[PDB]
């Protein structure tokens, strides 16, 4: 599947192509716009843009039925609204192309511009759809403060609009992940439960089960065990009876906390249980995960397996796992006193943090 | 005549403003469901462009209650990854057609001059 | 002494009553600023800031001698550039005060309006101050990305007036700092080569020694030692001949180097060197790094003192040095292949990461 | 007559400008010393007010050069944090007083009227 920002900056380059009236070449970018789109992600802010470049490219033709400035002015003139919206697109998604190849400096750099053209646009969901978007982007760049800021921006709009419930709950999710980034379980905790109560309002079951899963992990991870395997199950019991492509994640959750807690034999009932609903279309990782628990909390540790896996995890780049596991199992060796192997593991810790740091920073100005 | 472009995205409003107007038709713009209603009951249009891709609101819901201002009512329905079935039950309501998004110009410029 | 970011905020409230016309209050704040300024911390710009209001208190009392919005507009229209200047300011030390209280997410708010202002000012130094200055303050944040796009706004324009070198440097060193968060120490001193050879040709000596100190502290990180300890040496001589005050900073980086490069008796000499230097107006740490390597680099490691000096750090919530600290720590009883101990260090370190992210996010939105 | 306002910093330039204008003077700027040098050599200034704070090129180097243009210039130093010595030192080469900053608008403008 094509990402819709690839596609969004050829219909940047078709743009290019329309403002220096150059036929043959803007048809030959509007055609291969037209095909990229039938393999394209689903992105309805993306099909806007093709639409109104479609539009402009039709004024184009409808105007040369004079220099390219005199010409341009003529057409762009009367069209201030739709000259604007098209240059706020182009920037947006050559932004979210940069970021989507990790060119973090160069995507902010056509964010801010891109926001500066917000104002001459009358529509405050718009503005609000630019600072959830950006919001996110900012949060994955790990740049959480900025991330906040933004996020901020948007939930106050969308409050505004209680017809706009699901960014709304979307919105908290983002509030409260980005507190997680500080370890701020306890900030994020109280934006779960609202998340939690107006998911139950607009009776949207995945959202309800997405939100007890949240809730739970932030208990989990806040150190409240049993607050956290309560959680757990009832994100469970609305997965199983309506929602039961969460089961994985869920159950992994439930059983990594149960791991912790000390009960392995109930923890493995669910582990058993996770891998039998995984199926092969999946593109998550929670069957390594998985067999990564009952490796390590297993009676005797697997710790060969636990290897396979680890390696495994490093030849996919997934530093965050490696991180993950190691840290478990650097704890679970301590805990027998087998200081030498959590060494070991405490290193594989403080190496994958560095990978991930290294990974984050491609550009080289 | 009077034309309603009801959608929730600034994009796709701008767009269908320039394109009616450039027919001569006098338009009016609904982002969400209760604005489309108002102006249903105000202004009474001849034909409603209907987004049935409204978060809040969904399109089946804000259909009915155009059938409630007026029965003859016409309306067209554009949606952009919509399901099969709502496309479907729209018809059973009096759908003169349907949209796909995104919409040839062409097309709904002459469903427009059509069902008019 | 008083920061300056507290006194612009006073300015600001001195602002609100002027726009108000009410002249007794104005007057009081005005007599503050006057007092807190003679106790600031040197700040040029809270200056120009401050005799800008002194001019605009003046006009105040000039169209004393009609509703407030009239009598302002009147003010105000003949006064544009003033206006806008006193308009930018404001934003400007508001959002430095949230930055120095920690309120990251009200202060990049406060960044962004500010910078809203530069578009209306014909000064491309002024914008390059705004960029370095906050920057500075991304940095900070960890927000290093942010950091990044700002820094090279600066530096772009600093590059275009080869008068204004100094401000170079920093941007050089500002730069490479970046990279460092993200531990791409190769890619960093490419700048600070840079900065060096600016600094040589400039002749200033406290940059020529920072500038080697620097790259020294590069190449120590990206695991060059000879060279890392070539340049410590660089930066000492340039130090004890013109600029002694570095020698602490200088001397500890060369000791740790060497500790770490297995050379302790030749290491020690420069510990006990750096120790002598120091003085008690000192508002640095040198003092517990020197006698951390001390303790844990010598033949027996000294438990007592590290624990004394852990906990001292605990105290004054020094997350940053116990981490480091812990690491060497960690790294020395693993070469004894004393791994209960290095295990319990490597807990602290992951535990000081901790504390570091939970202190970086005070807010609670 | 004529004032020239000699400082790397925007807002100075900008506050003198309004005070000078509003006194009847031709005020001329300069936010570096080449501009500062050019417009003595082109309009030789009745009055210079000049920063001995600007980076890259002291003001101790500035006020020697337009010395060079004009014997006797008229030159009031102003600055910041400014050392002893460079203020004694700029008096020895004929300066007529000095401003510390932030300067008294009515001190510096009593100043003007007097030197020129
Ligand atoms: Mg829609
Ligand atoms: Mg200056």
């Amino acid at each position: 599947a094509i990402p819709s920002s690839r596609v969004g900056v050829k219909i940047n380059e078709w743009y290019k192509m329309i403002r220096q009236f150059s036929v043959p070449d803007a048809e030959i970018l509007k055609a291969e716009v037209e095909q990229d789109i039938q393999q394209m992600e689903e992105d309805q802010d993306l099909l806007i843009y093709y639409s109104l470049m479609c539009f402009r490219h039709q004024l184009m033709l409808d105007y040369l039925e004079p220099t390219v400035t005199e010409l341009l002015e003529t057409i762009e003139t009367p069209q201030k609204k739709l000259t604007g919206l098209l240059k706020y697109y182009s920037l947006f998604f050559r932004g979210m192309y940069e970021f989507d190849q990790k060119e973090y400096v160069e995507a902010i750099g056509y964010y801010r511009e891109a926001e500066k053209e917000l104002p001459f646009v009358s529509d405050d969901i718009e503005k609000a759809e630019f600072h959830f978007k950006v919001a996110e982007a900012y949060y994955h760049m790990k740049q959480t403060h900025v991330s906040m800021y933004h996020i901020l921006q948007a939930l106050d709009i969308y409050q505004n609009h209680p017809l706009y419930s699901i960014r709304t709950i979307q919105s908290l999710f983002v509030i409260a992940g980005n507190y997680d980034d500080f370890k701020h379980y306890d900030k994020a905790l109280p934006h779960l439960e609202a998340a939690l109560e107006l998911a139950m309002d607009i009776q949207n079951d995945r959202f309800i089960a997405i939100s007890l899963l949240n809730i739970a992990n932030s208990y989990d991870r806040s150190g409240d065990d049993q607050m956290a395997v309560e959680h757990f199950q009832k994100a469970a019991k609305v997965s199983r009876e309506k929602v039961p492509d969460l089961l994985p994640k869920v159950l992994f959750g439930l059983s990594w906390t149960l791991c912790k807690a000390g009960q392995t034999q109930k923890a493995f009932q669910f582990i058993e249980e996770g891998l039998d609903h995984i199926t092969a279309r999946s593109h998550k990782f929670y069957k390594e995960l998985f067999l990564f628990l009952q490796a390590v909390y297993k009676e005797t540790v697997d710790e060969r397996k636990i290897h396979d896996l680890l390696s495994y995890f490093e030849k996919k780049n997934l530093h965050a796992y490696i991180e993950a596991c190691a840290r478990s199992a650097a704890a679970v060796f301590e805990s027998s006193c087998h200081f030498e192997q959590a060494a070991a593991f405490y290193r594989k810790v403080l190496k994958a943090q560095e990978d991930i740091l290294k990974g984050e920073c491609l550009y080289a100005y | 005549e009077k034309i309603l472009i009801v959608d929730d995205q600034y994009g796709i409003r701008i767009l269908l403003n320039e394109v009616f107007n450039k027919e001569g038709y006098q338009t009016f713009q609904a982002a969400n469901g209760l604005q489309a209603l108002d102006i249903v009951t105000k202004e009474r249009p001849d034909l409603v462009l209907l987004d049935m891709k409204i978060p809040g609101m969904d399109g089946i819901e804000i259909l009915k209650r155009m059938k409630v201002i007026d029965e003859n009512i016409r309306v067209i329905i554009m949606t952009a990854y919509g399901e099969l079935d709502m496309i479907q039950e729209s018809k059973e309501l009096g759908a003169l057609t349907h949209f796909a998004k995104p919409f040839d110009i062409d097309e709904i410029r002459d469903a427009v001059k059509k069902y008019l």
